[PDB]
C-alpha cells in the first residue's frame, strides 16, 4: 500500500491501521488506548490526525489512525496544525482530573501519560475548577491501586478480560465517575494481572514489590536476562 | 517525598536517596546523602525539587580536615524549619492521601463519588 | 449474606428463555431484585452473576452504569423530578424546593425515616404536560408547588 | 383539526378520551390489512424495495433512509437468524412522540415490526422501551397478547409460514442507550456503550447477528405505505420528504403538544396555528427544531418549512421535529447550563473529548450563571464547540451536546458575557517564588 | 548436541561501532555519592570481560543498533514500556534485527515409532492413596517460593480428598490428617475436592515437605490426627 504523510511517500501494509504503520515508520503519534497486543478501540480519541481525499486536497477530516486502514493512495497529514491542538486539547482533558501526583508516583519517569503530555506540548493549564476523586482498592500483594491517576483508556479491562480471560477486573460507573477494578477489595485471581503495571499507561495500577524499595528507571542497572 | 529528581539532575552526580514509606503513606527518604566534596553549589536540585524541601543556604563556611566527613547526611542536612519557602506543603497539592489528608481533603479537589450512589 | 428467593430465580431464569445468550437477562434480573427488596444488595451482585453464568464485575459494572438501578439503600418510595430543559421552562425549581421544604433532604438522600428519596432524573417524555415529576410507578405531570404537599401525603 | 386516514394516516385512530385503542377498535378501523398485503402477496425483497421507493425516511432524528437501511441486509442464506430492534428509548429531552404513538396505539407498532420483520426475514423482534414509560409498556405487553391470541404473533402467522416473536425490553434509564450501537450493546445486557461503524448493524448487529435498528414512528409509518399504497405516500406533500411527521411545539405556549403534519409546514404554522402562540406576558425569543441535542434558531426562522434539507442549511438539525420555545424570562445561559449538566451527566464515558470537556462546559456554565466568569471562558466554550464535532468523538452525543452551546454563543453573546466578571487566576501565591508575569 | 548455544549471543567482543552495550541509562544517577557511606573515593568501575556490555553508561543503547539483546527500552520522548515500539521492526511483531536466541535441534526427517505401552486404568486400592499433583503458581517452584512477597499469596497447605474418601475416612472439610512418607509423619488439614477421583489423595507439589518427587506416588496409614 502507498500512503503519503505530510507529503512523504511510505510503502505500509494495507491490512494494518495506520497508527501501527506510522509507528512503524517511526512517525510519532500520541495514542493512549490502541496496544499492539490489544487492537484498535477508537477510546482516547488522542491519534487524531489529519485525512484527506486526494493528493489536490486542503480540507480534510480529523480521522483516527488506529481506526483507520492504512490502505493504498492514502493522503494523511500529522504536522498538521488542527491535529496538534486537537492532540494538545485532549491531552488537556485529561490534565483536567489528574492528581498532583508525580514525585509520589511510582510511574514517574515510566510514565506514558507523561510522554504523551511532553510529546503533545502541554504544558499551561487554564482549568481552574476542581479534580474527581476516587478511593483505592486493595488488589493484593503484587498490584497497588491508585485510581485517582486514571484516564479512562480502558486498556486494563480490555487486556484483563478479552485478552487474559480474567473475571475480576471490571468498569464501573458512567460520565467521568468511570471507575477500574474488582467489584471489592481482594486479591486479583489472573495468573498474569501484574502485566497491569506496563499496559496501564499511568500510575493506577503500580509493582507493589517494586513500590517497598523504590527508585526511578533512570537509576537502573538493567540486564538481558531469562 | 524522596522522589529522587535532584539526584538525576544534579551534573555531578553527588547525591543518594532511597525512598522508605511511613505506614499512612506518605513517602520519605530512607537516607539522604550529599558528597560536598564534590558539589559544586550550582542549585540545580534545589532548581529541580518540586517539594522545595532541598535549599541552598546562605552559608558558606563547610572547610573540612578529613574528605571522609563531606559526606553530610540525613542527621547532618534536615533543619527544624521551612528555610526560604515558609508556606509550601506538597502533600496539600498532592491527591495521594496520607496521614491527616485524605481523598477529596487536597487543594482543588472535590470529594469522592461512589459508583454506587444514587445521583445520576 | 444474600440468597436469591424462588420467585426471583424463577423469573430471572423466565427472562434468560427470551434471549439467545443469557447475558441479556443482567439487567431485567437486576431490576427484579431491585422490585422485590428495593435495591440491590452487594451479595446480590454475586447471586445475580452466579446464576447468569457471567461473572460479577460485569454485572456490577451494568448495575452502575444506569441510573435507575440502585446500588445504595434508598426510601420506600422513590421521587423522581425531572430537571431537563423543557422542564427548566415551566418551572421545576419551584417544585424542586417545594420537594425540600416538605421532606427536608437534598436530592440524592432519604429522609430520617425511610420514606422518601428524592432524585433528580432525566426528561421523563411528558414534556408539553411539564413540570413533570416520577413517584414509584405513577407519573404526576402539570405539578405546581402548592400541590407537593398534598400529592406527598398518599404515599404511605 | 380533522383526522382522516389520507391525511392522518398515524393519528386518525386516536379516540377522543385518550384511552388506549385495542385489537377489536383498531381492526374495525382498517387494522393488520396492510399486513395481511405484505404477508400474503409480497414477497420481502418486493416490500423493502416498497418501503425504499416510498421515500420513508427515519423518525428518529437522523433522516436516513429505512428502506436503504433495509436492504443493506446481508443476502448470505446460512445468515437466517435476524433481528429487528424497536428504539422506544425516546430520551431526548422535549421528545415526546413515542409516547403517544405507544400509549394510546400500540397495535400500530404491533403491525410495523410485524411487516419490518417479514421484509427483513427477521425471525425476532425487541421493543426496547425506556424503564419510565410504564403504561407504554403495560399497552404493548397487552396488544402483544391480544396479536398471539389472535394470530398475528407467534409461529405460522396467517398461514404464511413466517415466525415473528415480539418482547418487550424495559429500560433502565440511560440516554446512550437510544444509541442503536448502545441499544445493542444494552439489549446484550452490557454496559450500554456505542460501538464503532462500519461494520453496521446490518451486517453485523445484534449477538453479530443481522440486526435493523428503526424507531417508534417509522415503524408506525410503514403500515400505512403497505396498506394505501406507494403512490398514496409520495403525493401525501409536494415535498423532498414523504409523508407526515408528527411535529409538536413544547414549552410556556398556550396550546403544547403534538399534531401529524405533512412535511414542509413551517414553524410559524406549528406554533401559532397549533400551539396557539406564547403565553401572555412571554415574548418570542428562541427556539429549537429537534429537540436538546439541536441548535437554537431565532424569530427569523420560524418562516422555515421543516423538513431536514431547509433546517439543515440554517444552521440547526430537523431532529424529531418537536419544537421548544423560549421566551425572554427564560435566560439562555441557565438553559444552556441545564442542557450540558444533562448532556455531561447523560456521558457513557468512553471516549475522551465528550466525557472529560462537557463537565469542564458545564462548571464554565455555571460560573457564568452567578458571574464568576472569567476571561478565555467563552473561547474555551468555542474551542469545546470546535473539537467536540462530528467525528472528533465516538458517537454523537458531544455534537448534539454543543450544537446548543455553540448556537447560543452565536445569537446571545451578550448574555455569555455578562456572566464574566472576575479576572483570570488559575494560581495561588507562593512565598518565596516570583511569579513569570506572562504577556 | 550444545553446538548452538554459540550464536544464543554474541561474544564479549562484539561492538556497536566500536562501543559496548549500556547496562545503565544516559541518566544514571548518584554516581559519586551512593557508595560515599563507606569510602568517598569513588571506586574503579567494575569490569565485564565475559560479555559485551558494561557496568556503566559508556556504551550503546540505540533502538537502530544492529544486536538482538536490548537491555531496556527507551527512546527519547518515550521512557514508557511503548519505547519497544521504537526498538521494532514493526509494532507488535520482532526485533529490528531478529530476536535473540536459536533454536538448538531442527524438525527431524523422521519420526518415531507408536508408542505400544498402553497403560490399564487406575484401580483404588484400599489402604494406599494414590499421590495426584497439585501445582501453585505461587509456591511451587523452590526460588519463587523462597520469596517473601509470595508467603502472603501461597496457599495454606493442605491435603485433597474425594468426599466418598473422607467420609469413608471420616474426616470433615478442615481438620487436620497425618500421613507417613519415608518415616515422616506429616499433618495437613483436608480439604474436599469433588473433581479429585475416589482413591487419590491430592497434594500440592513443590511445597516446604511436599517434594514434587511424590507425585504419582503412593501413601500409607492415612488417617485424622
Ligand atoms: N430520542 C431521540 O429521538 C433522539 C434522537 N437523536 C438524533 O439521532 C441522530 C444521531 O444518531 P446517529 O445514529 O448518530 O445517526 P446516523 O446518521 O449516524 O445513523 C442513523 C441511522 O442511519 C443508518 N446509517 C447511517 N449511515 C449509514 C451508512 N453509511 N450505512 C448504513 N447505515 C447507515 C444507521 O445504521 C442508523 O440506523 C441525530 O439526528 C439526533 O437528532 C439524538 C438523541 C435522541
Ligand atoms: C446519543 C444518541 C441518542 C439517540 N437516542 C435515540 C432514541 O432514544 N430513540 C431513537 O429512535 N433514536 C435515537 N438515536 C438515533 C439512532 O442512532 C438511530 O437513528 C435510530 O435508533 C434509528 O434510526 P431511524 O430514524 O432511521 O429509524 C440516538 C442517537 C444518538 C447519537
Ligand atoms: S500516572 Fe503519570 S502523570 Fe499521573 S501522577 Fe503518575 S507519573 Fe504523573
Ligand atoms: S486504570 Fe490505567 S489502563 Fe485502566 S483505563 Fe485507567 S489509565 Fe487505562
Ligand atoms: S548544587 Fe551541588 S548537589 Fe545541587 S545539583 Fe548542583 S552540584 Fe549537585
Ligand atoms: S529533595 Fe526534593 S527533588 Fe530531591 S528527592 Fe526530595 S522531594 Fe525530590
Ligand atoms: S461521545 Fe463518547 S463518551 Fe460521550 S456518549 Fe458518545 S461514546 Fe460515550
Ligand atoms: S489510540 Fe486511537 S483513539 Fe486511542
Ligand atoms: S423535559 Fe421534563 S418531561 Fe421532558
Amino acid at each position: 500500500a502507498t500512503i503519503h504523510v505530510d507529503g512523504k511517500e511510505y510503502e505500509v501494509n494495507g491490512a494494518d491501521n495506520l497508527l501501527e504503520a506510522c509507528l512503524s515508520l517511526g512517525l510519532d503519534i500520541p495514542y493512549f488506548c490502541w496496544h499492539p497486543a490489544l487492537g484498535s478501540v477508537g477510546a482516547c480519541r488522542q491519534c487524531a490526525v489529519k485525512q484527506y481525499q486526494n493528493a489536490e486536497d486542503t480540507r480534510g477530516r480529523l480521522v483516527m489512525s488506529c481506526m483507520t486502514p492504512a490502505s493504498d493512495g492514502t493522503f494523511i497529514s500529522i504536522d498538521d496544525e488542527e491535529a496538534k491542538q486537537f492532540r494538545e486539547s485532549v491531552v488537556e482533558w485529561l490534565m483536567t482530573n489528574h492528581p498532583h501526583d508525580c514525585p509520589v508516583c511510582e510511574e514517574g519517569g515510566n510514565c506514558h501519560l507523561q510522554d504523551m503530555t511532553v510529546m503533545t506540548g502541554h504544558s499551561f493549564r487554564r482549568y481552574r475548577f476542581t479534580k474527581r476523586t476516587h478511593r483505592n482498592q486493595d488488589l493484593g500483594p503484587f498490584i497497588s491501586h491508585e485510581m485517582n491517576r486514571c484516564i479512562a483508556c480502558y486498556r486494563c479491562v480490555r487486556y484483563y478480560k478479552d485478552y487474559a480471560d480474567g473475571t475480576d477486573l471490571g468498569v464501573y460507573g458512567a460520565h467521568d465517575n468511570v471507575y477500574f477494578g474488582r467489584p471489592e477489595d481482594g486479591t486479583l485471581e489472573s495468573e498474569f494481572s501484574g502485566n497491569l503495571v506496563e499496559i496501564c499507561p499511568t500510575g493506577v495500577f503500580t509493582d507493589k514489590t517494586h513500590s517497598e524499595r523504590y527508585n526511578r528507571k533512570w537509576d537502573m542497572q538493567f540486564a538481558p536476562s531469562i | 517525598v524522596a522522589c529522587n529528581l535532584c539526584a538525576v539532575a544534579c551534573p555531578v552526580g553527588c547525591i543518594s536517596l532511597q525512598k522508605a514509606e511511613t505506614k499512612d503513606g506518605r513517602w520519605y527518604p530512607e537516607f539522604f546523602r550529599i558528597n560536598f566534596s564534590r558539589c559544586i553549589f550550582c542549585g540545580l536540585c534545589e532548581e529541580a525539587c518540586p517539594t522545595t524541601a532541598i535549599q541552598l543556604t546562605p552559608d558558606f563556611e563547610m572547610g573540612e580536615y578529613k574528605r571522609q566527613d563531606l559526606v553530610y547526611e540525613k542527621e547532618d542536612l534536615l533543619i527544624s524549619g521551612p528555610g526560604k519557602y515558609p508556606e509550601y506543603n506538597f502533600y496539600r497539592m498532592a491527591g495521594m492521601a496520607i496521614d491527616g489528608k485524605d481523598k477529596g481533603e487536597a487543594e482543588n479537589e472535590a470529594k469522592p463519588i461512589d459508583v454506587k450512589s444514587l445521583l445520576p | 449474606a444474600f440468597e436469591l428467593s424462588a420467585a426471583e430465580r424463577e423469573a430471572i431464569e423466565h427472562e434468560m428463555h427470551h434471549y439467545e445468550d443469557p447475558r441479556a437477562a443482567s439487567i431485567e434480573a437486576l431490576k427484579i431484585v431491585q422490585k422485590q427488596r428495593g435495591w440491590v444488595p452487594d451479595g446480590a451482585i454475586h447471586a445475580i452473576a452466579d446464576v447468569l453464568g457471567i461473572p460479577a464485575s460485569d454485572v456490577e459494572g451494568v448495575a452502575t452504569f444506569y441510573s435507575q438501578i440502585f446500588r445504595q439503600p434508598v426510601g420506600r418510595h422513590v421521587i423522581r423530578y425531572c430537571d431537563s430543559v423543557v422542564c427548566h421552562i415551566n418551572g421545576y425549581q419551584g417544585i424542586q424546593a417545594a420537594l425540600e421544604k416538605k421532606l427536608n433532604i437534598k436530592p440524592g438522600q432519604t429522609t430520617f425515616d425511610g420514606r422518601f428519596t428524592l432524585l433528580p432524573t432525566c426528561c421523563l417524555g411528558n414534556c408539553d404536560k411539564g413540570p413533570n415529576m416520577m413517584i414509584d410507578e405513577d407519573t404526576h405531570a402539570h405539578l405546581t408547588p402548592e400541590a407537593i404537599p398534598e400529592l406527598l401525603e398518599r404515599y404511605k | 383539526i380533522i383526522r382522516t386516514p389520507e391525511t392522518h394516516p398515524l393519528t386518525w385512530r386516536l379516540r377522543d378520551d385518550k384511552q388506549p385503542v385495542w385489537l377489536d377498535e383498531y381492526r374495525s378501523k382498517n387494522g393488520y390489512e396492510g399486513a395481511r398485503k405484505a404477508l400474503t402477496g409480497l414477497s420481502p425483497d418486493e416490500i423493502v424495495n416498497q418501503v425504499k421507493d416510498a421515500g420513508l425516511k427515519g423518525r428518529g432524528g437522523a433522516g436516513f433512509s429505512t428502506g436503504l437501511k433495509w436492504s443493506l441486509m446481508p443476502k448470505d442464506e446460512s445468515m437466517n437468524i435476524r433481528y429487528l430492534l424497536c428504539n422506544a428509548d425516546e430520551m431526548e429531552p422535549g421528545t415526546y412522540k413515542d409516547r403517544l404513538l405507544m400509549e394510546q396505539l400500540p397495535h400500530l407498532l404491533v403491525e410495523g415490526m410485524l411487516i419490518s420483520a417479514f421484509a427483513l426475514k427477521a425471525y425476532r423482534g425487541y421493543i426496547f422501551l425506556r424503564g419510565e414509560y410504564i403504561e407504554a409498556a403495560v399497552n404493548l405487553r397487552r396488544a402483544i397478547a391480544e396479536a398471539t391470541e389472535a394470530g398475528l404473533l407467534g409461529k405460522n402467522i396467517m398461514g404464511t409460514g413466517f415466525d415473528f416473536e415480539l418482547f418487550v425490553h424495559t429500560g433502565a434509564g440511560r440516554y446512550i442507550c437510544g444509541e442503536e450501537t448502545a441499544l445493542i450493546n444494552s439489549l446484550e445486557g452490557r454496559r450500554a456503550n456505542p460501538r464503532s461503524k462500519p461494520p453496521f448493524p446490518a451486517t453485523s448487529g445484534a449477538w453479530g447477528k443481522p440486526t435493523c435498528v428503526n424507531n417508534v414512528e417509522t415503524l408506525c409509518n410503514v403500515p400505512a405505505i403497505l396498506a394505501n399504497g406507494v403512490e398514496w405516500y409520495q403525493n401525501i406533500s409536494k415535498s423532498k420528504d414523504a409523508g407526515t411527521k408528527l411535529m409538536g411545539f413544547s414549552g410556556r405556549v398556550k396550546n403544547p403538544g403534538l399534531w401529524e403534519l405533512p412535511f414542509g409546514t413551517t414553524a410559524r404554522e406549528i406554533l401559532e396555528d397549533y400551539a396557539g402562540g406564547m403565553r401572555d406576558g412571554l415574548k418570542f425569543k428562541a427556539w429549537q427544531p429537534g429537540g436538546a441535542g439541536t441548535d437554537f434558531l431565532t424569530e427569523a426562522h420560524l418562516d422555515l418549512p421543516m423538513e431536514f434539507e431547509s433546517i439543515g442549511k440554517a444552521g440547526s438539525r430537523l431532529g424529531t421535529a418537536l419544537a421548544m420555545a423560549v421566551d425572554h424570562e427564560i435566560n439562555m445561559v441557565s438553559l444552556v447550563r441545564n442542557l450540558e449538566e444533562f448532556f455531561a451527566r447523560e456521558s457513557c464515558g468512553w471516549c475522551t473529548p465528550c466525557r472529560d470537556g462537557l463537565p469542564w462546559s458545564v462548571k464554565i456554565l455555571r460560573a457564568l450563571e452567578r458571574g464568576e466568569g472569567q476571561p478565555g471562558d467563552i473561547e474555551t466554550l468555542e474551542q469545546l464547540c470546535r473539537f467536540l464535532g462530528p467525528g472528533k468523538t465516538f458517537c454523537a452525543h458531544a455534537p448534539g451536546a454543543v450544537e446548543p452551546l455553540q448556537s447560543a454563543i452565536k445569537y446571545f453573546r451578550e448574555e455569555f458575557e455578562a456572566g464574566i466578571k472576575q479576572p483570570f487566576s488559575n494560581t495561588h501565591l507562593i512565598n518565596g517564588i516570583q511569579p513569570n508575569l506572562l504577556k | 548436541e550444545l553446538a548452538g548455544i554459540k550464536d544464543a549471543a554474541p561474544d564479549a567482543t562484539f561492538r556497536i561501532r566500536g562501543q559496548k552495550l549500556a547496562r545503565e541509562p544516559h541518566r544514571y544517577s548518584g554516581r559519586t555519592a551512593m557508595r560515599a557511606n563507606i569510602s568517598v573515593h569513588e571506586p574503579r568501575q567494575p569490569q565485564d570481560i565475559d560479555t559485551m556490555f558494561t557496568f556503566s553508561m559508556e556504551g550503546n543503547n540505540q533502538p537502530t543498533a544492529h544486536r538482538s539483546q536490548v537491555p531496556f527500552a527507551w527512546a527519547p520522548g518515550w521512557n514508557s514500556p511503548q519505547a519497544w515500539n521504537k526498538f521494532q521492526d514493526e509494532v507488535g511483531g520482532k526485533l529490528r534485527f531478529g530476536d535473540p536466541g536459536v533454536r538448538l535441534f531442527e524438525t527431524s526427517e523422521n519420526g518415531l515409532d507408536y508408542f505400544t505401552s498402553v497403560p490399564a486404568r487406575f484401580q483404588p486400592q484400599d489402604g494406599k492413596w494414590r499421590i495426584a499433583p497439585y501445582y501453585h503458581l505461587f509456591g511451587s517452584d523452590e526460588l519463587s517460593q523462597r520469596a517473601p512477597v509470595f508467603q502472603s499469596r501461597m496457599p495454606q497447605p493442605y491435603i485433597k480428598l474425594n468426599p466418598a474418601d473422607a467420609a469413608k475416612l471420616g474426616v470433615n472439610a478442615g481438620t487436620r490428617v497425618s500421613f507417613s512418607y519415608d518415616g515422616n509423619t506429616v499433618t495437613l488439614p483436608v480439604e474436599i475436592a469433588e473433581g479429585l477421583t475416589a482413591g487419590q489423595v491430592g497434594l500440592p507439589m513443590g511445597m516446604s515437605g511436599i517434594a514434587p518427587v511424590l507425585a504419582g506416588a503412593h501413601l500409607e496409614d492415612l488417617k485424622e490426627a
